[PDB]
């Protein structure tokens, strides 16, 4: 994970994704003990990031499929950078999180929200 | 005609939407549907006061006593949480005479005048204290 | 067994999640100390005598009794005396149940109905 | 050291560290409290503050003996305090800010005395001496007013008595979770700060003082006198 | 130590004992670290209670009078078990701890308590 | 450093000057936290002295000639005693500082001192 081996906006990425995660990370603790809310949007926005983040790393797998009927899901690095970089950027902040459970690419998790 | 009417104790506060009837002793009832006029200031007995909002709904409210003011679309009551609208000042310090200055003339005797005696022996304290 | 077990490895680990909430529990919620006092509860249920292996009716009656509502009137110092009031209250007056609990080791809603009714009774009628 | 010692002590700085967070979580929880109580009282100051401005804009021409200021001398104090400890040293620090004051105020050669609310006031500050009226300790949290109606009448008569003239109090502001800060400001002299409020809206009216036209009022001070000391006073036990 | 050999008071003294002193054994590093003012009132009676067991299992001996020049007791079996479970249950409150050093039967400790 | 073999007098005169050294090594930190404003009396001539002392522990050497005008000092131990115990007595504490400053023995210091 350098920018050399890699490519620049991979590292860029990746870096980015792991800085929001510490950022959570260490806003736990003062919703748990201080309180929920009193503070500021950037804050609130990082949680609701974190989260979102966090439901979009879980995928199904094709080792699976006999138990429970969904088939498996690859999806290629590309989707994967597309999809973060998207996140990352701003443009799903009205896409319910609940879309971003088991599904695998982004245009799915585009069709999972509007279908619901 | 009534629009609101505030008591305020230590720590409480109550709404009064076109009141009907209000009922306080020692002025007649004075209070009801909002007089609006000859904005006054009274000394509310500690006795209870009957509410009549809209329809006939009653419920009483009991005051221990206090201050009532009164102006055109404003109601205004600062409550007691207990009896001493009679400004008592023995019985109120009857307890001081035991726990005020009793209480620390039996810790501490010293009975001495401070004039900020010591002041280095504080100062000293200080810096003691703030090892840590 | 497996269906009953779940509510006590709960309950006990929550119970190690706050006990030190002890001294401060007036402090607390309404859902904590709930969460506490069954705790405590479930954590003195665990204590049992040497010679006097329990059978496996036994087991499910008393963690049935706990899983449900059932021991949250009983004071913290005399729950071992009420859990075997309990099961003594069986193998007297149902012994056919526990037998037959005893031989399949089923769960079925019509047992679930007779172990309700028991303790119910025993609840009501009997005194520890 | 040996290998057993260290396998003890590290399982005991354990339980202490869960001891600690319980009692962290059980602070907060008692803090926010606290705040809820001082936004549920701050209203009642509000129009306290309103009715005394009304009342004065109304009889300027009459003032009482409690908006009048001699010469200072004899002056007096009010402090307030914690009952327990691991405050991190609030306490000290208002009681270090006491006694420079009072340093300078005996520069200016004028004696002193005092009273006390808290409990490590009395315990520790009283060790050292001085002049004390009152002290009433363990009130508690969400103390009530029949608990301190005394120890502020006491420390008022001395003044009304005109053997003080000056009466200050001392306690701890909250400006943030994080911020506290002491404070000592006087309310005895009540010098007159912000009058310009309902001048320019009519309020000419006033009031036709039925009972008393210049007589009632002075036990209104007294309750004003009761108010802002306690309004204070639950102020310190939120910081605490 | 078996119900079914020294009976039933005898055993529930016994752990009662036990239980007490274990207990107190784990509230030192509390009090090193926070005030004794910062327990419970039922771990202070604990403490307490503790402490005057502790000196309670102190007594003289016969053999042992050259080097203190006391001389011994013994003490039976229904004594000491009477005192115990007179302490357990919270009578004894009073008395200072101090009285508890090498005296024998308790009716000795109730008259020391008067000198010291 | 035993009264026994070098005797009373320098035994008396040593551990003194090391009082001195401990009591404004622990009043550093107080020293830190604000100047001698907020320090009280006999403390304040604790910290000169200590700074006195501090800086006449200073010599210069003959190794150094080279690069020094002076040819170094070689004190007696006897003018070291004399010149240690005078400034403990206080009687040195007018002397202006920097005096004792790699001017060797404390009469060369005075002459320092009276030539600036």
């Amino acid at each position: 994970l350098d920018p050399l081996v890699v490519g620049q906006e991979h590292y860029e990425i990746a870096r980015a994704v792991q800085n929001v995660l510490q950022r959570y990370k260490e806003l736990k603790d003062i919703i748990a003990i201080l309180g929920m809310d009193e503070l500021a949007e950037e804050d609130k926005l990082v949680v609701y990031r974190a989260r979102k983040i966090q439901r979009f790393f879980s995928q199904p797998f094709h080792v699976a499929e006999v138990f429970t009927g969904a088939p498996g899901k690859l999806v290629p690095l590309k989707e994967t950078i597309r999809g973060f970089k998207g996140l990352l950027a701003g443009e799903y902040d009205h896409i319910p999180e609940q879309a971003f459970y088991m599904v695998g690419g982004i245009d799915e998790v585009i069709a999972k929200a509007e279908k619901l | 005609a009534t629009m609101q009417c505030d008591v305020v104790s230590v720590k409480e506060s109550i709404y009064s939407g076109a009141v009907t009837m209000l009922i306080a002793k020692g002025a007649g009832g004075e209070l009801g549907i909002l007089p609006g006029h000859a904005p006054l200031v009274t000394l509310l007995q500690p006795g209870p006061i009957r509410v009549l909002l809209e329809n006939g709904t009653e419920e009483i409210v009991y005051v221990s006593g206090g201050v009532l003011e009164v102006q055109p679309h404003v109601v205004t009551v600062l409550a007691d949480t207990a009896i001493r609208a009679d400004n008592l000042d023995e019985a109120a310090i009857l307890e001081a005479r035991k726990n005020a200055e009793q209480l620390l003339a039996n810790q501490k005797s010293d009975l001495d005048s401070a004039a900020a005696l010591a002041a280095l022996a504080e100062t000293a304290a200080q810096l003691e204290t703030i090892r840590k | 067994i497996k269906k009953l077990s779940g509510g006590i490895r709960t309950a006990l680990a929550q119970y190690r999640e706050l006990a030190a909430f002890a001294q401060f529990a007036s402090d607390l919620d309404e859902a904590t100390r709930k969460q506490l006092e069954h705790g405590q509860r479930v954590t003195e249920l665990m204590k049992q005598k040497q010679y006097a292996p329990y059978s496996i009716a036994d087991q499910a009656v008393s963690v049935y009794a706990s899983n449900e509502g059932y021991m949250a009137d009983v004071e913290v110092k005399k729950i071992v005396d009420f859990d075997a009031a309990l099961i003594a209250y069986f193998r007297s007056e149902y012994a056919p149940l526990m037998k037959q609990i005893d031989e399949t080791g089923d769960y079925n809603k019509d047992i679930e109905a007779a172990i309700k009714a028991g303790i119910e009774s025993f609840k009501a009628t009997q005194t520890y | 050291a040996n290998l057993k010692e260290i396998r003890a002590k590290v399982a005991s700085i354990k339980s202490t560290q869960k001891i600690t967070r319980a009692m962290q979580m059980v602070a907060a929880s008692k803090m926010r409290r606290a705040q809820e109580r001082m936004a549920q009282g701050r209203p009642y100051a509000d129009n306290m503050r309103r009715v005394i401005a009304h009342l004065v804009q109304a009889n300027p021409e009459y003032k009482h003996r409690y908006m009048v200021d001699r010469p200072v001398k004899r002056v007096g104090y009010i402090i307030v305090s914690s009952d327990r400890g691991l405050a991190g040293g609030l306490n000290i620090n208002l009681f270090k800010k006491v006694v420079q004051h009072v340093k300078a105020q005996q520069e200016q050669s004028i004696e002193v005395q005092f009273a006390l609310i808290g409990q490590k006031a009395v315990s520790f500050f009283k060790n050292y001496g001085g002049k004390v009226l009152g002290a009433t300790t363990q009130i508690g949290d969400a103390p009530s007013l029949e608990q301190l109606t005394g120890s502020v009448q006491v420390m008022l008569d001395a003044f009304d008595k005109g053997e003080l003239d000056r009466i200050y109090l001392v306690s701890n502001g909250f400006v943030n979770a994080m911020t506290q800060k002491p404070k000592v400001e006087q309310l005895v002299p009540l010098a007159p700060a912000e009058e310009g409020d309902d001048l320019n809206r009519t309020y000419g009216w006033d009031y036709i003082y039925e009972p008393e036209a210049e007589e009632l009022l002075n036990g209104l001070l007294v309750r004003y006198i009761e108010s802002m000391v306690y309004q204070g006073v639950i102020e310190n036990v939120a910081c605490e």
